[PDB]
């Protein structure tokens, strides 16, 4: 509120784009992409310029391009003290948000391309990552094997009676008016 | 006096209301 | 009269379309070579407009229109006589068939509010309905699409009493004109057989020109069982299209299956489809249907060819075959499935039900537009 | 057109693929259509009347 | 404005009941916002050590007014004891009180029913309708608190 | 002349004053828009001398910027004000002709009085102060809601819509939806506006699925003669069309006077049916200052994401398999790394499922899943449909509901 | 008090009178229609 209708009548601050940036990056971190361009909406051209609220605009762009590689080497291009926590937040996220597509995209995957694509430096950092967040993964023969839904991607693969009986509710509740 | 036309208001208003299922129940009988 | 109205309407639609047929100057000399003849007034002010200055027109004007006049007075000349001594009605049926006249000088004016008096005079329909198919002629130059709505259900009414061939085979040229000009391609296969039947009118003389365009059309509404019925009406085209070397070649090379003659001639008909006049309103639509056609006669031949054995035999370009292939299975249509890096096509077979469905909830949906709006418009 | 078969390019492999199903649905969507294309017709004739 | 509701989240409890104090005289306006931080508002009324708990539950009241929940309005309004004023000719304070003489009408009336069981009526909403018909006797309006003590089934009053 | 029709307006509106009978204001509020072209000062104060007594301090007031009668005069004069483009003036005679409605306590003063909360509001855009009513016309539409006034209950409503959405205040413009009751759709217009405001609520919000239905509500009830707003609600729909993944049909972009106004949003469809974004920055910069003057201009970020998946409906549907990099390539994206975006862009398409297809990264191959012949169209074929019927069946009740017979 | 008190009442019941009035009418006629 003081940002928003107190801006007419006080001098603008120098630590308003840099904590406005750090809002988009949280609600970037909780997934709140709505909020996040609302915000963006809400703000002018000018602030937009600004390094910080530009280096939130890209680390979204790269999110949302799927570019997690562009977002943890801009970790480091980091340009406030500040943000890092929420950088590794960011990075956290982005590390479960690309094994929820993994577990989707493949049957299995070697254990060299899981540390790849989520940058662990380590064979017992994948290890432990994999133990903690992951049970579900089994580790076989070098390759994370990911148990795929029993029936999910495919079409027309779900409960028969269910669908069948919300076509009774469609048709009992229609007539019975009748 | 300036109370009367509230209750006799209500009076009437009561009184129409009962005509709801008056009117349901030759709904149904007809 | 409104027989050679045919003339009039082609030629100035010709250098009126195609971005004016290239440089515009010997078709704005032959029809003013029949403009300022014929006493013609009313249908070119504009048409001057879209001509050059043209500056002394005044006194090539006062000449028509006082010739306009002499023509109008000889009817104020006989109203009076006529009336004197009746006949049935002869003020208007003199001008009954002076006012087809007057609807070729005149605008529709004169002919619309002489047409529906006579049409009052005339006992039997045999000068009605002769008047009917006035109304239609006019209705397709000034493209009154509303118009002929009335009028064939208005013609249509009449020749059930009698049998009217002459009346009936003539008219399913009208509707065949008709459901060709705007996007009713169906119809247009529908008059083939009332061509193979009709006559050659002073719009139509040439009966191979009449037989060719028959054709264009059925080979976009009729499969190739009925393209065996198309087959029969190429024992018709060797009685006609023997005539014709392009129409000839270009309609079995679809039949023969000669898939590498068949753009070449494709590309004369859409070039041809382009320059003539009713056609050119959708030449673009046309072939894309009949590559489409053309495309998945070959492929359903095969559970699966390659994709470059497409570039010797059915026409040059892999990555032509490539760009145009991508653009049609994602527009939803030519059921197959092209791969890419071991350079095959496969093809499937869906069932009539998806595909189906699919036109169902397009119809659905645009029927409740309809009544949905409907019903806020009415009762406020 | 006659009865169904398609052999695959060079591997023997027919592209026979069909079943019978005159389906009620189609008919269906054809009679909807009219109807409310006469059902709009209705519409902007008594509406051209209310005006009237 | 989110500048009040960040004062009310201060451990000044004084500076927070000032911040409270800002949104009411803004209340009019601001209610859409001030409807999502009920809970805060709340929490300052249920807190024992709060010495400002009317001015809290005065504005908790006006925010359920504006998003048309009256019984709630009515609860809070009670809460806020001598801050609510019968005297003043505000709409919020006609349509609660209107609201307070239905309720209490209701309430005297099932208690007349079950002779077993005593609904235990508020006193302070006994206390307002007091007022009201004191109001009424003051004013001349004979007929009108007649009326009101008719549907209160208080014969006390109907007697003054 | 004009000052006989001003006489026969001002006859019908004392006339359905008598009778009661809002109709009878309602087309003598017609006729009187009827005649605001032919607005002349003189003409007016005649028209002001012959409805008020000479010496009326309303009469006075009324001059001076030069119940139902006293406030009607008020309506013109503010009118031609702003037809003057006196704004200034209008700001005064709208709060001067509220300040006469605040004290008169006639029910027959509503439709008088709604035509006057949406021109005293019109001064303050004009002079830019629609800051300055929230505190004025709130309480008016409580005085309406207090009244039981459904005709100002809507009204004051849709322009609190329309001034907290002026201001941007969406993180309060959704708080008026959930608080403001339904009230009857006694106006045709004004509704449309409370229909379309939600449309454009709903629009930023992000719930498109209800977007649609108020964007298309409103105009499905939207006038001809409003093509401007038939365009604004035409406007909306394509935007969350083009939001929702369905495209447009062409049709819309054909009807007759309004394609003038389309023509920017027809394109932008086309470059998503093409799935190309590299006409979009060309059809998006070119139109880029038009877009601005919409304002929607942060709908249209989101559209590439979607143009992404429109371009990507394309390739997996029409290519059966090809490597990621061919993937960016087609795509054209101006990314130092097009190997892993596009890799990681199948990963969100795979993940959201906008693809039957399956990735090959060892190979570096993406296999969409034969999206061809596939299996039946059903379970959501025949879950699809069942909305629609079923709406029908509601809805042919709603003719049913509505049959007298 | 009085004023903003009492006679709210006489502003309220007549609204739903109103209504209840019009509903028991047109379910009279659709009965009386019928019963004809």
């Amino acid at each position: 509120p003081y940002y928003t209708d107190a801006r007419g009548r006080i001098p603008q601050s120098t630590q308003e784009y840099p904590i406005l940036g750090l809002n988009l990056l949280r609600l970037l971190v909780q997934n709140r992409i709505a909020e996040f361009h609302t915000e963006l909406e809400l703000l002018s051209s000018t602030a937009l310029e600004n390094p910080c609220i530009k280096h939130a605009v890209e680390l979204e762009q790269s999110f949302m391009e799927g570019a997690y590689n562009r977002v943890l080497s801009a970790r480091q291009t980091v340009p406030h003290e500040t943000y890092v926590h929420f950088m590794d937040l960011l990075a956290k996220t982005v590390r479960d948000e690309i094994a929820g597509c993994s577990e989707k995209a493949y049957d299995t995957l070697s254990v060299n391309d899981a540390r790849q694509l989520l940058l662990f430096s380590s064979d017992k950092d994948l290890l432990e990552y994999i133990k903690e967040e992951h049970p579900e993964w089994e580790i076989k023969d070098g390759c994370v094997v990911f148990q795929k839904s029993k029936d999910s991607a495919t079409c027309k693969e779900i409960p028969s009676l269910l669908l069948i009986n919300q076509t009774l509710s469609y048709a009992r509740e229609l007539e019975r008016i009748v | 006096d300036l109370y009367g036309r509230l209750k006799s208001l209500e009076r009437q208003i009561e009184f129409k209301g009962i005509q709801e299922e008056y009117v349901k129940d030759e709904l149904k009988n007809l | 009269s409104q027989n050679e109205h045919l003339k009039l309407a082609n030629k100035i639609f010709h250098l009126t379309h195609p971005d004016v047929e290239d440089i515009e100057k010997v078709s704005l000399k032959e029809e003013v070579l029949s403009a300022i003849k014929s006493d013609f007034m009313v249908s070119l002010y504009e048409t001057l407009a879209g001509n050059g200055v043209l500056e002394l027109d005044q006194a090539l004007l006062d000449s028509m229109r006082q010739s306009i006049e002499d023509e109008l007075k000889k009817l104020d000349e006989k109203i009076a006589d006529a009336e004197e001594n009746l006949g049935e009605s002869e003020v208007r049926e003199a001008h009954l068939a002076k006012s087809l006249f007057y609807i070729r000088i005149g605008d529709k004016d004169k002919a619309l509010e002489q047409l529906k008096v006579t049409e009052t005079k005339t006992v039997a329909v045999g000068q009605k309905m002769d008047l009917v198919f006035f109304t239609l002629q006019v209705g397709l130059f000034d493209m009154d699409f509303d118009l002929i709505s009335r009028s064939i259900d208005k013609a249509k009414n009449l020749f059930e009493e009698g049998g009217d061939w002459e009346r009936k085979n003539r008219l399913k040229v009208y509707e065949g004109l008709y459901c060709m000009s705007t996007r009713d391609f169906k119809k247009a296969a529908s008059l083939f057989l009332d061509s193979i039947s009709t006559f050659t009118t002073y719009e139509l003389f040439p009966y191979d020109t009449f037989i060719f365009y028959t054709v264009l059309t059925s080979i976009i509404s009729l499969d190739r069982v009925s393209l065996k019925q198309k087959v029969v009406d190429a024992p018709e085209i060797l009685t006609v299209i023997g005539k014709i070397p392009y129409l000839s070649e270009f309609l079995n090379s679809l039949y023969d299956c000669q898939y590498k003659s068949f753009f070449s001639a494709f590309a004369g008909l859409t070039e041809q489809i382009k320059f003539d006049r009713y056609l050119h309103r959708h030449f673009r639509y046309y072939m894309r249907e009949v590559r489409t056609v053309v495309y998945s006669q070959f492929l359903e031949s095969y559970k699966s060819v390659t994709i470059e054995a497409m570039a010797k035999a059915f026409g040059v370009t892999v990555e032509f075959i490539d760009l145009e292939l991508s653009r049609f299975i994602a527009a939803g249509k030519l059921h197959c499935k092209i791969d890419k890096v071991v350079g095959v096509l496969e093809t499937n077979r869906p069932d009539a039900k998806n595909a189906l469905y699919q036109a169902t909830i397009k119809q659905g949906d645009f029927l409740l537009n309809r009544i949905q709006k409907l019903s806020r418009v009415i009762d406020l | 057109k006659k009865f169904a078969g398609t052999l695959d390019q060079g591997a023997g492999c027919l592209i026979i693929f069909d079943d019978h199903k005159t389906e009620d649905i189609y008919e269906a969507t054809l009679d909807t259509i009219s109807n409310v294309a006469k059902v709009v017709d209705s519409l902007f004739v008594r509406s051209a009347k209310i005006m009237a | 404005a989110g500048g009040m509701l960040a004062m009310l989240s201060e451990h000044s409890t004084s500076l927070k009941l000032h911040a409270l104090s800002n949104l009411n005289v803004y209340a009019q306006f601001l209610w859409p916002e001030i409807s999502t931080s009920i809970p805060l508002l709340e929490s300052l009324y249920e807190d024992e050590e709060f010495s400002q708990r009317p001015l809290a539950a005065l504005v908790v009241s006006k925010v359920f007014y504006f998003l048309g929940e009256l019984n709630d309005s009515l609860a809070y309004a009670l809460g806020a004891g001598s801050l609510f004023d019968v005297s003043e000719d505000s709409d919020y304070v006609r349509t609660l009180l209107d609201k307070a003489i239905d309720e209490y009408a209701s309430l005297r009336n099932k208690s007349a029913e079950s002779k077993e069981e005593a609904v235990n009526i508020d006193p302070r909403l006994e206390a307002i309708v007091e007022r009201m018909l004191e109001k009424c006797i003051l004013d001349g309006r004979y007929q009108q608190a007649m009326g009101m003590a008719i549907e209160c089934r208080r014969l006390d009053k109907l007697e003054e | 002349p004009t000052l006989k029709h001003l006489k026969e307006i001002a006859s019908l509106l004392e006339t359905g004053s008598y009778t009661k009978e809002a109709r009878r204001i309602s087309r003598a509020i017609r006729l009187t828009f009827a005649v605001r072209r032919k607005l002349t000062a003189r003409v007016l104060h005649f028209f002001l001398d012959y409805a008020l007594t000479p010496g009326s301090e309303a009469h006075g007031k009324i001059s001076a910027f030069l119940p139902e009668l006293e406030i009607f005069c008020y309506l013109i004069v503010l009118l031609f004000l702003i037809d003057q483009k006196l704004h200034n003036e209008a700001k005064a005679c709208a709060s001067a002709s509220i300040a006469r409605l605040k004290s008169l306590k006639r029910r027959v003063a509503d439709v008088l009085a709604s035509k006057l909360y949406s021109f005293y509001s019109l001064s303050y855009e004009l002079t830019g102060d629609l800051a300055e009513i929230r505190g004025e016309l709130l309480t008016l539409h409580r005085l309406t809601t207090l009244h039981h006034d459904e005709l100002g209950q809507e009204t004051l409503l849709n322009l609190l819509l329309r001034n907290y959405l002026h201001y941007n205040l969406y993180d309060q413009a959704e708080k008026l939806r959930s608080k403001a009751p339904s009230f009857g759709a006694h106006s045709n217009q004004q509704h449309c506006r409370h229909l379309f405001y939600v449309g454009k609520i709903q629009t930023i919000q992000l719930e498109y699925t209800d977007a649609k239905e108020s964007l298309l509500q409103a105009a499905r009830k939207a006038p001809i003669a409003a093509r401007g707003f038939r365009i604004q609600c035409n406007k909306w729909a394509v935007i969350v069309r083009l939001l929702l993944g369905e495209i447009p049909e062409r049709t819309m972009f054909m009807q007759k006077g309004m394609e003038k106004a389309l023509r920017p949003y027809f394109e932008l469809t086309n470059a998503v049916r093409i799935g190309d974004l590299e006409l979009f920055r060309g059809v998006t910069e070119k139109f880029s200052s038009t877009f601005d003057k919409d304002r929607t201009h942060n709908l249209i970020v989101r559209l590439r994401h979607n143009v992404i998946r429109t371009g990507l409906r394309n390739i997996s549907i029409s290519y059966s398999r090809i490597s990621l990099s061919d993937v960016a390539k087609k795509l054209r994206l101006d990314s130092p790394n097009p190997v892993a975006d596009a890799e990681s862009i199948v990963a969100k398409a795979i993940r959201d499922g906008a693809i039957d297809a399956t990735l090959d990264h060892g190979n570096g191959w993406m296999l969409s899943k034969e999206t061809g012949d596939i299996y039946s169209t059903t379970e959501p074929q025949s879950a699809f449909d069942s909305r629609i019927a079923f709406c029908l069946n509601m809805h042919n009740e709603a003719v049913r509901a509505l049959r007298y017979p | 008090g009085l004023r903003q008190y009492y006679l709210q009442h006489i502003h309220e019941l007549q609204l739903r009178v109103r209504n209840k009035n019009h509903n028991l009418q047109r379910l009279e006629a659709q009965r009386n229609d019928l019963n004809s």
